């Protein structure tokens, strides 16, 4: 159960060439005795396969290389004895009193119930083929609605484990129907703060957020990280999403985020992130910012990878906030304000005008920038054509292939 | 079928199969106007056993 | 092979040159008839022609151009 | 027998010949037919002459294009009974674009565009271009729409614009046929 | 022939039209009410996995078609939009 | 690799001959072997083995984000630059 | 006309839609045809035999 | 061993035979007999490999031959002389069958309906020789005979169906030989190759019959495109008799990949949009097929190019061609970003591969388009700048460079934009709305014919299966 | 104005502030952005019974 989440963060980390040695090989020490103690030496197969030429890469079942500045990721023949030592004790026990429950004589109650018991055990362990296979004979046989979803989720958490987002995507919309036939709201809850996880994991934070504001007040975690980090997680994707007054109601004044408080590094960064953009502040938007991209993004293993997009945004959004509010503002008096140099900001902002989400020519004759605003009637305008362009494809596309038979 | 790895009289043979198909083709120019009905004419007809 | 040669000595003053040249495009008359197509006119120029002798071969040469096309 | 010095020689002319039609159609027709075997077997060295200059034209570099003329003095022998040709297009090409770019400017800056070496043989060539120049200073706000308008003036095709009248019947009989 | 004509000012009034106000209010009125029919008939083709014509319409009540009612309203303004540029078209080029 | 019976995976398509039609001939465009010669030759770029496949071929929808390779060691560089000015003034 | 083709875009959804529908009455035509057939095989031994 | 392979292949030939002889007996049934040969033919390459390579041998034995023998007995003797009942008219197994030749009828020279039949077996034969790629010799000899052959015939319907499949294989043939290598015999046999679909695409067109017709069109347009004869392939264009009426889908998907080229060289761009988005639609997304697709999405990207829209990033990325279209993503990614230096690095490093598929000449233009993307980029952004700072940025030349980009940028109009020379700066005239035009009205048009279209092409379609269970028995 | 209390746009430079009514939206194109995504969601939908069929 708990075991599972909090040692794939700090193995992801292992991975990465973004921390510092010093975080890095916190992390490392934490994977690897925390592997041997509860036998996750099955997925300890898989994460050495994982690490491979990142850092780590010189390996008794991969790569013999010297570039390596991992030693955690090298085999060691006390770890080989502790896979056979456990392995051969639980296994034994738990074969041997599963089968009799599903033996005698009751099949509603007892013999349900003791594949979610070898599936305690294939989970615990990370191979997921054998896990997949014992709890669809608990799902097929007729049980509650309410242990269908549940098991189910356990399923889906695997996929979560092994950074593998296919097979998360295949489970939760099986779930999604089962939702209303059991009538649970506290299973929808529970289903919410896992599809925010899936959405996350993939670039699409707009259905992440209205998700997200859900899993401050209600979740209890059943396999799922700390409170801290998604309460940090609501805060990022807060700001991408909503306008000023919004960003003010669902994330500043929630009751939620207001009794966390700030006790960890990411979560002290990115709620003065929000602050500053609600402010008017623009002196320390570019501080706040850079600290959030270390000690946020990073340390993220669903927006590390979506770290690029993310940054480009905020830094198009705080230029749009002002430009939107102002008709004329002069190179120099922009950049004074943001703590930029005049020519440093002349290049962000010449890099974004044909996204257009700024929307502004800057003249250099004067130095003054003129905001233009072609976004109207004409606007809803080019999406039309474009989008049903689109539909017609689709409709002479599929049509043909039918009418041929 | 027609032969004409063997020819007699100077090409009489051959000249007389080149211009029996060619005798044929005003028929057939009329024939792709029929081939067309067959489909046209049981399109509408169907639509008018549903009417 | 391309008969844009024989089309251009055509335009040579010498009636030996266009006779010549008009027997040369009957062996690719069916055959690469595409150039003829478009200077047509020349051919066609050289029958309105009572000078020429060979109006007999350019008639020909023209007629089968316009099979070929569907006319 | 498909080697010789003199094919590359004429292979150059042909090309230069083209050009100077000003129609590049022509050319890259040509174009496509010489790349393979003959292109390769001769190599460049005077098929770098008309390929580059072409090039120059599509981009609107004339400066580099006008540049290639000089150039073409090392190897004069009858390259030069093309070049005249296209000087007077090079020229052409240019105060095609300057009456959209820009509506009036001095003198000098014409002269400059235009290459002459002398203000008056500007002038002439504004009055065979139809251009007035008059306190030194060429306008395009009337020329550039009445040369348009007599050319654009045509009844075939002036009938055919595609009315909105026409376009509402259009629609209509295919709803119910 | 007296019988067949009724109307004598119908030359006027194929050359009239209302105010334009309540034209952009059915043409709004048709595109959302088509939206709400349209979540229906997305629903409804989750559906027709019921042998039979007959006990289709029985059973999950496929006999108040949302596919009649879309059909019919996008019919209804597509045919009012063709005439209303048409007239409109024609007003301004002939009367000026 | 079938699923249930075969039954259902009949129903659901019987290859058409007019596919067979389509494929060889334009094979004679695709030479000797055109399928495999492009990734044969460039040895699937010359690269770190690594573990990911988010670079090319993401499973999520692709947002422009090749423009700059990294804008953000750019964007520190720029904030201290000024930082220094700014101070020291 | 912006409307014209949103609403007419509606109507290339509706009757596609019920091309296929159609191929599925084709489809149990056949099904339907073999029962006959089968019947019919049956009913031609009778002929022979009177 | 030997005798047992024969007479086990055969049967399985005799199967075959009387599926397509029953329906050239029982009068033409057009669309039905294409359709049945194909799927036939795809078994059969691939039977001749095991059991022996004497299984189109066997077939010939067992039927009459107007002059099918003599070929068989050329062909297997090159591929070593063998003897084994294996020299045609030897083994008898027809014992007086109308189907699989009546005895006493050929002697007379009465039955005379092997002619499409022979049509069939070269046409496994010219498949076989492809396979295996000892064409040479074997394939010229075939081609050889079979022009005379058709011309011995007066054709007929069901044997233009196959003859349009013969016609396949003979083009491709002679490219295959002239491919290895440059031969004196190769440039001889171009010349006559060129003419004989030309003087038989006349007759062909007579007869009235699609498939001969449509393909010899697309063979030709294809010798075009290798000669440079732009020229030859446009008044081929202009000739107008492709027609639509029961052409294979193969023959028109192949059609409008070489509209496509044909266009771009001669600088139309704007009508090979279409057709190069048409021609990857007709073609099915197969991995056998997956190599045309390759040759569709690199022409994609010049011909989208030059008419002045960039190509989605996203379709190149998301393929499994990526590797292929790794040049060139890195060739539109250039255009972009409007940087020069890029382009020209990429066009160097990768030139061999760019050649083969002749892209290439098509690149040289598409440094056009690179150069006026940077001075677009800048014109957007910036409203006022002047040419002096537009100079540093593009790292050109002089002010008389950056003016003369800018001057015929605007002719065309992509940049729009002034130049003031006595001002000292070039000033952007952009309206930059089109909600309070007369475009909107030209676009919906486009789109509200293509949905009717579809309206029509539905209804017409619907009835034709519904008819045919009508005419069968059925409660 | 980010709180939309006037709708206008503050020109620094010449101290002047430009006080705007209310942008209009065609209420009717939203409507039509509306439909569309609905249309995408069918046509897919339509292909699943039409793959029963092969």
């Amino acid at each position: 159960r708990v075991p599972n989440y909090e040692v794939s963060e700090k193995a992801f980390l292992l991975t990465q060439s973004k921390v510092s040695i010093e975080q890095r090989k916190e992390a490392a020490e934490f994977v690897l005795a925390k592997i041997k103690e509860e036998e996750m030496a099955p997925y300890y197969k898989y994460l050495c396969e994982e690490y491979l030429v990142n850092n780590g890469q010189s390996d008794l079942e991969h790569d013999e290389k010297s570039d390596s500045l991992n030693e955690w990721i090298k085999f060691d023949q006390e770890l080989y004895n502790e896979l056979c030592k456990k392995n051969e004790s639980k296994i034994k026990e738990l074969n041997e009193k599963i089968q009799k429950l599903e033996e005698d004589d009751e099949g509603e109650l007892e013999q349900a119930q003791a594949w979610i018991n070898l599936g305690e055990y294939y989970a615990q362990i990370g191979d997921k083929d054998n896990a997949e296979k014992t709890l669809g004979k608990s799902l097929s046989k007729a049980i509650s609605t309410g242990a269908k979803i549940d098991v189910m989720l356990t399923i889906a958490r695997l996929g979560f484990f092994y950074n593998d987002q296919l097979y998360v995507k295949e489970k939760l919309e099986a779930v999604n129907s089962m939702i209303e036939k059991g009538g649970d709201w506290e299973r929808r809850n529970r289903y919410k703060t896992y599809y925010g996880i899936h959405c996350l994991a993939v670039r699409n934070f707009k259905e992440a957020a209205k998700l997200l504001v859900d899993s401050l007040a209600t979740f209890t975690s059943i396999e799922l990280t700390s409170y801290e980090s998604i309460a940090t997680y609501a805060s990022v994707t807060g700001l991408f999403t909503l306008e000023r007054t919004d960003l003010k109601s669902k994330v500043i004044d929630s009751p939620e985020l207001l009794s966390l408080i700030s006790t960890t590094a990411a979560l002290q960064s990115i709620s003065s992130l929000t602050i500053s953009l609600y402010a008017s502040d623009y002196a320390s938007y570019f501080p706040y910012l850079l600290e959030t991209y270390a000690n946020v993004l990073i340390p993220c293993k669903y927006l590390n990878r979506h770290a690029d997009f993310f940054v480009r945004e905020m830094r198009r959004k705080v230029y749009a906030q002002l430009l939107e509010s102002y008709k004329t503002l002069s190179l120099k008096s922009m950049a004074s304000a943001f703590g930029v140099s005049v020519a440093f900001l002349d290049n962000d902002l010449g890099k974004f005008i044909p996204n257009k989400q700024l929307n502004c020519v800057i003249d250099r004759v004067n130095g003054i920038v003129e905001t233009n605003r072609p976004d109207n009637k004409n606007a809803q305008y080019h999406l039309l054509v474009k989008q049903g362009d689109g539909l017609l494809t689709k409709l002479q596309k599929y049509g043909a292939a039918v009418r041929l038979t | 079928m027609t032969a004409a790895v063997t020819s007699s009289n100077i090409v009489l043979e051959t000249h007389e199969s080149g211009i029996k198909p060619y005798f044929e083709q005003k028929i057939q120019e009329t024939e792709l106007k029929i081939r067309s009905k067959t489909e046209n004419v049981r399109r509408l007809e169907a639509q008018r056993n549903a009417l | 092979t391309t008969a844009a040669p024989l089309l251009a000595l055509l335009r040579e003053n010498q009636d030996s040159v266009k006779t010549y040249a008009l027997e040369s495009i009957n062996n690719v008359v069916d055959q690469l008839w595409s150039e003829i197509s478009n200077e047509l006119p020349d051919i066609e120029a050289l029958y309105d022609d009572d000078t020429f002798s060979d109006r007999e071969m350019a008639a020909l040469i023209a007629s089968k151009v316009y099979y070929n096309l569907g006319e | 027998l498909s080697e010789s010095d003199k094919k590359s020689k004429l292979i150059s002319l042909y090309l230069l010949n083209l050009l100077s039609q000003n129609n590049t159609t022509k050319f890259h027709s040509e174009l496509q037919y010489l790349d393979k075997h003959i292109k390769n077997l001769e190599d460049d060295s005077l098929l770098s002459y008309p390929i580059k200059l072409d090039r120059w034209l599509m981009e609107g570099s004339y400066q580099k294009a006008w540049d290639l003329l000089q150039s073409g003095s090392q190897n004069i022998s009858e390259f030069d009974s093309f070049t005249d040709i296209l000087k007077s297009a090079i020229r052409d090409e240019i105060a095609k674009n300057t009456e959209l770019s820009y509506d009036f400017l001095p003198l000098s800056n014409i002269k400059a565009l235009l290459f002459f070496n002398n203000e008056k043989e500007t002038e002439k060539f504004a009055l065979e271009r139809n251009w007035p120049i008059v306190n030194s200073k060429v306008y395009f706000n009337n020329q550039s729409k009445e040369k348009a308008d007599y050319e654009d003036e045509m009844m075939h095709e002036e009938d055919q614009k595609t009315n909105i009248i026409e376009k509402a019947m259009d629609y209509a009989i295919s709803i119910e046929n | 022939k007296m019988l067949m004509n009724l109307h004598k000012e119908q030359w006027q009034s194929g050359l009239k039209m209302y105010d334009y106000e309540e034209k952009e209010e059915s043409n709004l009125a048709a595109t959302k009410s088509m939206v709400k029919i349209a979540e229906q008939y997305s629903k409804r083709i989750e559906e027709e996995k019921e042998l039979t014509e007959e006990e289709l319409k029985t059973r999950y009540v496929g006999r108040q078609d949302p596919k009649k009612h879309l059909s019919e309203t996008a019919d209804e303004t597509l045919e009012n939009n063709i005439v209303s540029v048409l007239t409109a078209g024609v007003n301004s080029v002939a009367i000026k | 690799m079938s699923t249930d019976v075969a039954a259902a995976q009949a129903q659901s398509k019987i290859d058409l001959t007019k596919k067979k039609n389509e494929e060889i001939n334009k094979k004679s465009l695709e030479e000797d072997d055109e399928f495999e010669d492009f990734p044969i030759d460039t040895w699937a770029n010359g690269e770190t083995i690594k573990s990911n496949a988010v670079t090319q071929t993401n499973i999520w929808e692709e947002n422009w984000d090749d423009v700059e390779v990294d804008d953000d060691f750019t964007n520190e560089l720029k904030a201290e630059l000024d930082r220094y000015k700014r101070e020291n003034q | 006309i912006n409307i014209s083709n949103n609403l007419q875009k509606a109507l290339t959804v509706k009757t596609n839609d019920e091309l296929m529908v159609i191929y599925i009455s084709n489809l149990v035509r056949s099904i339907i045809a073999f029962d006959d057939l089968i019947e019919n095989k049956i009913q031609n031994k009778k002929i022979q035999e009177q | 061993l030997h005798h047992s392979e024969k007479k086990y292949a055969e049967e399985d030939q005799v199967q075959e035979l009387l599926k397509v002889l029953n329906e050239i007996s029982k009068t033409t049934l057009t669309l039905d007999p294409r359709y049945i040969w194909r799927s036939l033919k795809d078994l059969s390459s691939l039977r001749n490999q095991e059991l022996l390579n004497a299984e189109t041998l066997c077939f010939t034995v067992n039927v009459l031959y107007p002059d099918s023998s003599s070929f068989k007995k050329n062909l297997l003797k090159f591929i070593t002389s063998n003897h084994k009942s294996s020299v045609p008219g030897s083994a008898e197994l027809r014992n007086s069958y109308p189907a699989s030749f009546y005895s006493v009828n050929t002697e007379k020279k009465t039955i005379e309906v092997t002619a499409e039949i022979n049509c069939f077996m070269h046409l496994l034969v010219q498949l076989f020789l492809w396979d295996s790629k000892e064409l040479e010799q074997l394939v010229e000899f075939n081609r050889k005979v079979v022009i005379p052959n058709l011309l011995c015939y007066y054709n007929l319907r069901s044997l233009n169906l196959i003859n349009a499949k013969l016609w396949f294989y003979i083009y491709l043939s002679h490219e295959t030989l002239a491919r290895s290598s440059e031969e004196i015999n190769s440039d001889n046999q171009n010349i006559i190759l060129r003419s004989t679909m030309m003087k038989f695409l006349k007759i062909a067109s007579l007869k009235h019959d699609n498939e001969t017709k449509a393909m010899l069109i697309n063979l030709i347009l294809r010798d075009f495109l290798n000669n440079g004869e732009v020229d030859s392939a446009s008044d081929f264009i202009s000739k107008l008799e492709y027609p639509h009426t029961d052409v294979s889908s193969s023959l028109e998907a192949r059609y409008f990949f070489y509209l496509s080229k044909i266009n771009a060289i001669q600088l139309d761009y704007s009508t090979a949009n279409e057709y190069i988005i048409a021609a990857i639609r007709k073609a099915p997304h197969n991995s056998k097929s997956l190599g045309f697709l390759q040759q569709s999405n690199k022409l994609h990207c010049c011909i989208q190019l030059l008419m002045g829209d960039i190509p989605e990033l996203s379709f190149f990325h998301q393929s499994n061609m990526q590797k292929s279209l790794l040049p060139y993503y890195h060739l539109t990614k250039a255009v972009k970003l409007g940087d020069l230096k890029k382009f020209t690095s990429t066009i160097t490093k990768y030139k061999q591969l760019l050649l083969k598929d002749d892209t290439y000449q098509l690149c040289v233009r598409l440094r056009s388009n690179v150069i006026k993307t940077g001075i677009r980029i800048i014109s957007l952004t910036y409203k006022k700048i002047s040419l002096r700072d537009i100079c540093l940025k593009l790292n050109l030349d002089s002010e008389q460079t950056v003016e003369y980009m800018v001057s015929r940028a605007i002719r065309d109009g992509v940049i729009e934009a002034k130049i003031n020379h006595e001002d000292g700066f070039i000033e952007t005239t952009e309206l930059l709305n089109i909600y309070d035009s007369e475009d909107p009205q030209q676009v919906f048009d486009e789109r509200i014919k293509f949905a009717n279209q579809l309206h029509d092409e539905y209804l017409v379609s619907m009835r034709y299966p519904e008819d045919k269970k009508t005419q069968q028995n059925e409660k | 104005i980010l709180d939309k209390i006037f709708y206008g746009v503050l020109d620094q430079g010449n101290g002047w502030l430009y006080v705007y009514e209310t942008p209009n939206q065609d209420a009717t194109y939203d409507s039509a952005l509306e439909l569309v995504g609905q249309l995408n969601k069918v046509v897919d939908q339509l292909f699943e019974k039409a793959s029963v069929l092969y």
